[PDB]
């Protein structure tokens, strides 16, 4: 049947590093990592078919969340302060692995959001007496780039011209 | 090549290539030295495999011949999943017969066990033909329904083979 | 037909020939054959029903006979299919 | 590792000041709260893709609701009145705790929502005499700036001339 | 009359990319609707006050592939991301329709076959979440440009061409 | 006090015509058919009532569907051809009927959706290997007019002179 | 009349391979074993009747018993590591006998569940210091193939060619 | 091969409280099922209309602990109601297989230790009936994050933690 | 403690199986503890090659896919130490 068992959802780790500062923080959730491409209709004039033309590259917006606990004070201040300097920018790594339980097994590299700036941070999703829900602390940010290097798999090896 | 004889050339724009696999046999089951390796893999999986069962106890339960079993089935699926035999199942790969039921109790007092294995090796690409007919301007969509038609039901009930081989 | 014609090579590689003319047989059910009662001068199957592939085929076996035209008819008609 | 427990949805307390007037009044809900930066889209030239410049710094409103309770016709009246003095401001403060039925552990400061403006008060969000929900008094909030004083944390600190 | 052959299931597909001069033996085990579609002008014939409509502007629509995302999906990826650099490489789908049980795929007829597809989106991860359960998803947007049939008997796509 | 139990909604049996060609599969499912009115507002003056002015009539798109069966590339082939011929119209017939199983029972003529162009063929609505749905051809179709010759009773009569 | 006499529910012997090493084991219950077809309905147009499309196998979930006992401490301890390696799998063979005590009389091959997953591992059923039933060990198994492969009969085998 | 050490019992384990930094001298009497779960999500190969089921996100279920509620149980229940209020707090659960046929258990092994657990539900009368002639049960709900063990010659849930 | 659980860091054991009457008797209990302390980064060494143009993707995914494998079969640290 089945060999190698596919990821799951759950089988990434996610890190920031923010600015000039590394933080151990680790983020539950996290939104898809796409390239899209902006496209274009046109024609070559012999048919009446639209063709599809693509240009202006475009990585989404990726929202981050995780359970808002003591410590992340810093991450607050951080992730509020970052934009107001224009070298610094934040950098997402995240590694793919097969986690038990605290198992992690990674293999190949991480996949790498760089020159991310931050477009929303949100401590507390909302607030609630009668709620059970954990607090959400979210954070929204725009990458400019996705790379790998970390490993032995390499799985965003973006085209480059080789001679 | 026919005659057991792996030539290696000097081909342009590729190099130093052999360009046979072929072994010595005149059975032609063992025609290519790929299926004698992937017998050879099995084999000697296999043995290493056992080598721990040597020499261990044939307690009053037997348990033992159902482990072997158990072990030479782990054993070949991996082999399944790497890949040496044909088939779309392990059903369709391998075989294997291990239990007492095969084990004769005058040969287990002097220490014999027998196992029984069947296996379907993985076969390769030596010549590749291509057959292609060079249609009229139009009629390309009807005749390829055709010869197509005619091509898939020989196959399909199996007349495709029947016909003398050209030269 | 079509298939054998990379048997009897021995070097490995790839080889180009022409598509043939394919014959595609017929599945055994009822109503798919037609019986001709004639004669041959030479009784090569003399009262014993043989199945006849083509126009060619029937003329090598029975050689002269004067049923060859309805043969001929036959097979123009049917074009592969059924069986005389 | 799990040791300090992460903070709950219900792990906050909210109060306000609406004007020169320092509301008792707890309220039990509020909404997200964030600094959003809008965003224009650029390029340096050198490639074709498409580069995020943050700007124009907005806190987005902020929905406060409790539910309505006798004594609140003061508060009604104060967030009537408040937005007709130009000099008047709404505070609102954040206090985060680790609530445990009246018990509570407050840690660092509060967040502070400095000088907010009312945009809606719902002092009844429906009727319906059949109904058997609590009557919901709801404020609206546009805040203009955030910081945190009140304990040994500070987790706002916006950036300032160090 | 009476249902003799059981008509195909959504299962009943098996699907397969051709990226550039790359043959990819991975398969998809998701893709989104095929059509033809047309773009419709409204007009009148003068002596009725009924509104006609008038086909022109063929377009085959976006399709949307997914798999579970895997390891070997690296080149994948790779392939995809780096196929529009190219304006001479394309992508081609090929669908061959079948009768599968479970490994025992019965096909019957040719093959329904995007042509000249440009990739348009690109999303290895469709989501990160450390509580779920869900597998990861890989999925891709392709814009074809054609559709063919070539393979067994059955042609299941033809367009109208000259006599 | 009613005697004959209405139409159902699986009351009625859909066959096309496309072009020349006289297509025998029959079709499971169909969108509805009206013959819808564009409007214009107006007053006339002494009120402030605004009236509804009827024009530009119109028969919305009809999207008929059917399951996905060998035989269909034939059917794949003629609506994705039909449209190339400026002659070439696909026309709807829809038979009122009261079937228990195979037992139809028709009653009346037949609705014929007259002069309809193809917008649309979904020969697949989608595919999923872990899916246990039917695969679905799809099809929509423009009328141009709405008619019924067949049987006794008719059922679209337009205003004629 | 009646000569061979059928199988008793107790006529299976039960056996676990878990990852790359054989479990000595065996299970004294076993759910059902079952080939599902989730089905599809469709209509061919020229009738009302509801048709059923069969698609989408699967072969249910499979829950193992035993009694819980000294010695299953490496069954759990690799019954808890089967998932963590993706490579690893669960295999379970059955294997139909005609038992009276300890005299089990097999015939046929053992059919064999392959590439099955732990969804579910329980030690103790239930702890009741006052109860007198056994402990039992469960565990659940999602298997993805089944076939048979160790006898003169075949006691399963999935289409395929010839 | 044969019956040479018999089984455990229901009636073979023994089950302890740690609350916080209270070490519960009080034994309970009945604990419910002890399970390692593993939440599944569905995939597919491309190559067969079969379903695989994915193991993760995995989740340890609610234990229910009772016992006789009896004098003393004071200063367990207003332990219990005021685990929770401390973020650092925890309930940590100690179950020690035996073998006792009276008072004389005979202990083999390491103690099962269910690790991190939050009080979900606290019971001190299960119901009142002046006519019942029932023990009245105290109960109590854990949900708890792990579990391990470290008392003896025998570790009955090594986790493959240890890489 | 060196571990990502309690079962990599710490082990117990103090029950009665390890108690003895007589010296109960006088008075003692004794105790076994395990733990795995935690260590420090005392020296790091830096490994950086020079790479040519265009090469470095697959002089990285060679040498990165040696130095794994090595680690991971233990044979890293099979070899003689250079000063």
């Amino acid at each position: 049947a089945v060999s190698k068992r596919p990821f799951s959802i759950n089988s990434f780790a996610v890190n920031l590093n923010i600015g000039n500062f590394v933080d151990a923080r680790y983020w539950s959730k996290c939104s898809k990592i796409e390239k899209t491409y902006n496209t274009g209709e046109y024609s070559d004039g012999q048919s009446n078919i639209i063709y599809t033309l693509p240009g202006a590259i475009k990585y989404p917006e990726v929202v981050l969340s995780k359970a808002f606990s003591p410590g992340d004070e810093e991450l607050i201040n951080r992730l509020i302060a970052v934009n107001s300097d224009p070298i610094a920018w934040v950098t997402v790594f995240i590694q793919p692995m097969y986690r038990d339980g605290y198992y992690n097994v990674p293999q190949g590299g991480k996949i790498i959001l760089e020159f991310c700036t931050v477009a929303r941070a949100t401590p507390i999703n909302e607030i609630d007496t009668i709620g059970s829900n954990a607090a959400m602390f979210e954070c929204a940010l725009n990458p400019s780039r996705i790379r790998s290097d970390g490993g032995n798999i390499n799985w965003w090896s973006e085209p480059a011209a080789q001679v | 090549n026919p005659e057991g004889v792996n030539c290696i050339l000097n081909k342009e724009n590729y190099g130093i290539v052999v360009w046979g696999a072929r072994t010595l046999s005149a059975d032609p089951n063992i025609v290519f030295i790929s299926t004698r390796i992937i017998l050879n893999i099995v084999i000697n999986t296999l043995n290493r495999g056992y080598d721990f069962d040597i020499f261990n106890s044939v307690g009053g339960t037997a348990t033992v011949l159902d482990n072997i079993q158990r072990k030479t089935n782990t054993l070949l699926t991996t082999l399944y999943q790497a890949g040496l035999f044909y088939g779309q199942t392990t059903s369709e790969a391998f075989s294997v017969l291990g239990d007492a039921s095969v084990q004769v109790p005058s040969l287990l007092q002097q220490g014999l066990v027998n196992m029984f294995i069947w296996v379907v090796p993985s076969t390769i690409i030596e010549r590749l033909i291509i057959n292609i007919k060079q249609t009229a301007i139009g009629d390309l969509e009807a005749t390829v329904a055709l010869d197509t038609a005619a091509l898939q039901s020989s196959v399909e009930e199996g007349t495709a083979t029947e016909g003398t081989a050209p030269v | 037909t079509n298939f054998l014609n990379g048997v009897n090579i021995g070097t490995p590689g790839a080889y180009a020939f022409y598509q043939t003319t394919q014959s595609r047989p017929i599945n055994v059910e009822p109503f798919r054959t037609c019986y001709m009662v004639g004669f041959a001068s030479n009784g090569v199957n003399k009262n014993v029903p043989t199945r006849i592939s083509n126009l060619t085929d029937f003329t090598n076996v029975y050689g002269t006979s004067a049923s060859t035209n309805s043969v001929d008819l036959f097979f123009k008609n049917s074009q592969g299919f059924g069986n005389l």
